[PDB]
């Protein structure tokens, strides 16, 4: 049986740059245990119809797990471009799974605020789909060798989502599972 | 190796860190004023200090890019609103000496105090004790005594201070390429675009006297009125053929003519519209009038309020022994989060006001999505003007009958008309006057046109020819009246209040026009008028990202500004008046003084 119980009630979730995937096979999934989770915001299906979702087969099922803005949401679709999709992670034109959203303001924010939740905003290029950047070397812009310090003209390539919960509602962290089907 | 890029990258990083110092603040600044405590006031300094030395290091490493070289008018705008430094140029003993002296201007007004007769005590203050005199009481004597007292004991002081003022800041601007400091002022009106959308500063100037001299044909007929009734109160003090004495206008200063009502009111025989008393016999609260202004809102095709709004907002006085400022505030603290702070009460005037503090949260709302150095009017004279149409639009006959505190049986009268737009004209076109006098004064005395040897000579020879107003006594170069007022004695600018009326009535016209209204214009209604609404959020999402000449033609269908709106507002008040003036004398002749 397939442990999707633990992929949708992780009880830590991972940032976006360094997102988290998990593979499901050999197993029985159980799909209709994905609505008996909260009231979802966005629960959008590129080529497989829900009602036939139980009623076909797969080889290999892969899971994205991350967290991201309520303004960011919109960009985890296929063709679309944007920040997020151009630098943390990109979905190929012809995707066929189900993307899932939920808003978690109460569980993954602080009064003081989140610090460990970050985003990359510069790259040099931009990424072919399922690809992972994890590096951590200073950006450059101009021609001058940054010497691995953040000077003039040289950036730090991360920023920290400044959770609070006093926000609004497209600012509030909001938690996104995108599943992804294998048929060969 | 380009110039529009490494600029691009410099704003995006700005951006998003500043939008967490500057919320930071802002929740520092909410929590001090909605209880106060000595810990809340340790914290908004340790917040304020922070966000002022991060942006003057930004403002360093900006200039470093040349703005000529950019071509792109959307970075342009966001680049040149951040290289403007200020007093960072001077030298680093005429950077404290400046604050010294501004300090030492501000700490005098709030404590000036003047001398009572025939007895040394009775020092009364000027917000809590003379402005109460100044408000009520009808003897020339008490009147004069109060305003020679205040210009004898702050104005006398003020002046030294002026006198290094004025030179400090006319250093100040020079340093960073102006000519002159009211130059520094009128900056805020530049806009570059297209070919026909140029607007310089030199250009302000005349666009203020152009529109002015319309004016004047229905100010002359308002002061020939009340000149005429102040007659009844002092006997043997008013000239025919002269001007005004400046201590009998209902004001310290004369700023406003409001206070005069009780004494000059067309017919005093019928009551005026005042609907509290079926505010309380229905049962009203706090919370239903916010509601009912959202339902207003919600109606003409504007979005409604968030969830968060009415879970942190104080819509009413606390009762758990915390201490507030108490005063009607509209708060934005970014990322998502407005907020309304006053003492709500069942009264009129808090119904109205209710709808003018919502109409700044629906401006702010509208621009959410532009970045940061953009989300501000597009200039100072629209972000009041656009609450004020709202609050016009709240009181008129029609929507309170519709909203159930009026029968149907109420109708309307030619007299309550007439005596509801004396009262309008009172508070609104007698300061215009007031107002275009100061700021040409100011802006005179910055360029170094009139020596300090004839200040208050050309003060009080203007205040004759604009405002037809006389001084009660004499006053030599010692003394010095325009620092008397509150936003002279501390740096303000002065000319938003100016613009901000005619906006306003351009406004309420073409809005009227676009909902298919007929009859006069002030019993204006745009509830329920959808496309009231469309043409009105187009200017508001804009934001300063374009410039103001096209953010004005998105909603009047003009270039500049106007004052035909605001002369078809007052069309049966002209008409009456020229009629009740027919055996008297319009104009005024300077050489009549009272003092003689
Ligand atoms: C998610 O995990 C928590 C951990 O205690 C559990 O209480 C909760 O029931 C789980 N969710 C569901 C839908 O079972
Ligand atoms: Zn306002």
């Amino acid at each position: 049986l397939c442990p999707f119980d633990e992929v949708f009630n992780a009880t830590r979730f991972a940032s976006v740059y360094a997102w988290n995937r998990k593979r499901i096979s050999n197993c029985v999934a159980d799909y209709s245990v994905l609505y008996n989770f909260a009231p979802f915001f966005a629960f959008k299906c590129y080529g497989v119809s829900p009602t036939k979702l139980n009623d076909l087969c797969f080889t290999n099922v892969y899971a994205d797990s991350f967290v991201i803005r309520g303004n960011e949401v919109s960009q985890i679709a296929p063709g679309q471009t944007g920040n997020i999709a151009d630098y943390n992670y990109k979905l190929p034109d012809d995707f066929t799974g189900c993307v899932i959203a939920w808003n978690s303001n109460k569980l993954d924010s602080k009064v003081g605020g989140n610090y460990n939740y970050r985003y990359r905003l510069f790259r040099k290029s931009n990424l072919k789909p399922f690809e992972r950047d994890i590096s951590t070397e200073i950006y450059q812009a101009g021609n001058k060798p940054c010497n691995g310090v953040a000077g003039v003209n040289c950036y730090f390539p991360l920023q920290s989502y400044g959770f609070r919960p006093t926000y609004g509602v497209g600012h509030q962290p909001y938690r996104v599972v995108v599943l992804s089907f294998e048929l060969l | 190796s380009t110039i529009e890029e490494l600029a691009k990258t410099f704003l995006e990083k700005f951006n998003q860190e500043a939008e967490d110092l500057s919320y930071q603040s802002a929740l520092a600044s909410w929590d001090y004023n909605t209880n106060i405590t000595e810990e809340n006031v340790q914290k908004m300094n340790d917040a304020e200090a922070k966000w002022s030395a991060f942006y003057e290091e930004q403002s360093k490493l900006a200039k470093t890019y040349p703005s000529q070289e950019v071509q792109n008018l959307t970075v342009k705008r966001q680049l040149q609103a951040l290289q403007q430094s200020g007093s960072s140029a001077l030298s680093a003993d005429k950077s404290k000496q400046l604050n010294t002296i501004l300090s030492t201007m501000s700490t005098i007004y709030s404590t000036g105090k003047v001398c009572n007769q025939s007895n040394p005590q009775e020092c009364f203050l000027l917000e809590p004790g003379l402005d109460e005199i100044m408000a009520k009481s009808t003897d020339y004597n008490e009147r004069l005594w109060a305003w020679e007292g205040w210009r004898s004991v702050v104005g006398k002081q003020l002046r030294p201070l002026y006198e290094e003022y004025v030179v400090l800041k006319n250093e100040m601007a020079r340093a960073n390429n102006y000519e002159d400091y009211g130059d520094y002022w009128r900056a805020d009106y530049e806009a570059e675009g297209a070919d026909g959308y140029d607007y310089s500063r030199s250009q302000l100037i005349d666009d203020v006297e152009r529109t002015f001299s319309e004016i004047k044909p229905l100010y002359e007929q308002l002061h020939a009125f009340v000149r005429t009734k102040l007659m009844d109160a002092y006997p043997s003090r008013i000239s025919p053929t002269g001007c005004l004495p400046a201590h009998l206008l209902g004001d310290m200063w004369g700023r406003f003519w409001t206070n005069l009502y009780s004494l000059t009111v067309p017919f005093g025989q019928k009551p005026n519209i005042d609907v509290t008393d079926t505010m309380v016999n229905q049962g009203w609260d706090a919370e239903r009038i916010f509601k009912e202004a959202e339902k207003f809102f919600v109606s003409v095709g504007l979005p409604s309020m968030t969830q968060g709004f009415w879970e942190n907002s104080m819509l009413t006085e606390p009762g758990d022994g915390r201490k507030v400022v108490c005063h009607p505030t509209a708060w934005d603290l970014g990322k998502g989060d407005f907020r309304i702070k006053m003492c709500t009460k069942v009264t009129m005037d808090n119904f109205l006001t209710a709808h003018h503090e919502m109409g700044h949260i629906q401006y702010d709302m509208a621009y959410a999505t532009q970045p940061f150095l953009l989300r501000n009017g597009a200039n100072e004279g629209f972000h009041e003007a656009v609450g004020e149409i709202m609050s016009l639009s709240a009181a008129t006959p029609e929507h309170l009958k519709s909203i159930g505190l009026l029968p149907y049986d109420f109708h309307e009268d030619n007299e309550t008309e007439i005596n509801f737009l004396l009262k309008q004209a009172l508070t609104i076109v007698g300061t215009l006057p007031f107002t275009y006098m100061l700021e040409k004064w100011r802006w005179m005395v910055f360029k170094g046109e009139i020596p300090k040897e004839q200040w208050m000579q050309k003060w009080w020879e203007m205040k004759r020819e604009i405002v037809g107003v006389v001084e009660p006594m004499p006053h030599d170069e010692t003394y010095c009246d325009p620092a008397a007022l509150f936003h002279v004695a501390n740096d303000y600018s002065f000319i938003r209040y100016y613009t901000r009326t005619i906006y306003q009535f351009q406004f309420q016209e073409a809005l009227c026009q676009a909902a298919q209204h007929e009859g006069p214009l002030h019993k204006c209604d745009i509830s329920n008028s959808t496309e009231a609404g469309q043409k009105l959020l187009n200017m508001l999402r804009l934001g300063r990202s374009e410039p103001w000449t096209l953010a004005l033609e998105n909603v009047v269908g003009a270039k500049n500004m106007d004052v035909r709106p605001l002369l078809n507002y007052f069309e049966p008040l002209f008409t009456w008046l020229k009629e009740q003036n027919r055996n008297s004398f319009v104009g005024w002749s300077t050489e009549w003084t009272p003092y003689a």
